[PDB]
RNA sequence: AUCGCUUCUCGGCCUUUUGGCUAAGAUCAAGUGUAGUAUCUGUUCUUUUAAUAUCGUCCUCUACCGAGGACAAUAUUAAGGAUUUUUGGAGCAGGGAGGCAUCGACCUGGUAUUGCAGUACCUCCAGGAACGGUGC
RNA sequence: AGGGUUUCCUUGAUGAUGUCAUACUUAUCCUGUCCCUU
């Protein structure tokens, strides 16, 4: 029916995970049949994805900038953040 | 509630002696003089925006039926 | 009683009102089905292929201009699953242990080559690897 | 012979409200036409 599914979390920041089990975190900009996805001021993590850990949170963070992500590597996406307003 | 209507200004001023004139209360953010482009002078008035509310306030109190101009401004908000 | 204002009833004006004629001018009747118009109710835009039609150059004719032919893609519509998108070619598969196999530079000595090139690598002889990668 | 102060911004202009369906009355459409009980 509506196709929304994707369409809902346009602009959002979003947390992507992939198929050897990197987490990419970026604004989500656009997609596609395949799931290709377009990803704003995206960074890369290997560790951990936190949930406050009191050590640290953030170890093994690239900052990669604008990413085109194929589909195939792509297993799944969980909302983030809301939208930057720029 | 950041835009300020100015009015009762004296003619010949423009941003510069605006800026100038107002400066010494503190940093200005930004000057805005209506103009009649037929001819390509300013209407006698202007809009003067303060970083800090407190800044605008010292300048009401100070600036308001001052010299130079020499005579009696209104402030309030625009809109 | 008289003068003035206001209810209420009533009389007179009310043709101010029926603006011709002929054979009373003549005659005396309906149902169904479709199409068009109007009104009311409900809900949508902007910021590849098939069919049809027809500025540049060359040639010919006539007096730079005009006409005729040929050549170079363009426009519209649809995607009810058949190669460039929306009815899928993807899927599934990695821990085990605290020596073994294979390859590659490599480090020491010594030794050979003196030629005009676009490159898995590049002399050889002996010694050395508490070296590096991969798999179990 | 003599003198004085209050503007919401502020153009040279190639998409907007519709559309569709249903119901009620003709310069069209066809008529010369019928039922039902003892």
């Amino acid at each position: 029916g509506k196709s929304s599914k994707m369409l809902q979390h346009i602009d959002y920041r979003m947390r992507c995970i992939l198929q050897d089990g990197r987490i990419f975190i970026g604004t989500f900009k656009a997609f596609d049949k395949h799931m290709n996805l377009i990803l704003c001021d995206c960074d890369e993590f290997r560790k951990i994805k936190p949930k406050n850990s009191k050590q640290a949170e953030r170890e093994e963070k690239r900052v990669l900038g604008l990413v085109l992500l194929r589909g195939e590597n792509l297993v799944s996406m969980t909302v983030e953040g809301p939208p930057p307003k720029d | 509630k950041r835009v300020l209507y100015v009015g009762g200004l004296a003619e010949e001023v423009d941003d510069k002696v605006l800026h100038a004139a107002f400066i010494p209360f503190g940093d200005i953010t930004d000057i805005q003089i209506p103009l009649d482009y037929e001819t390509e002078k300013h209407r006698g008035f202007a809009f003067v925006e303060f970083e800090l509310a407190e800044d605008a306030a010292a300048a009401i109190d100070n600036m308001n039926e001052s010299e130079l101009f020499g005579r009696t401004i209104r402030v309030n908000l625009a809109k």
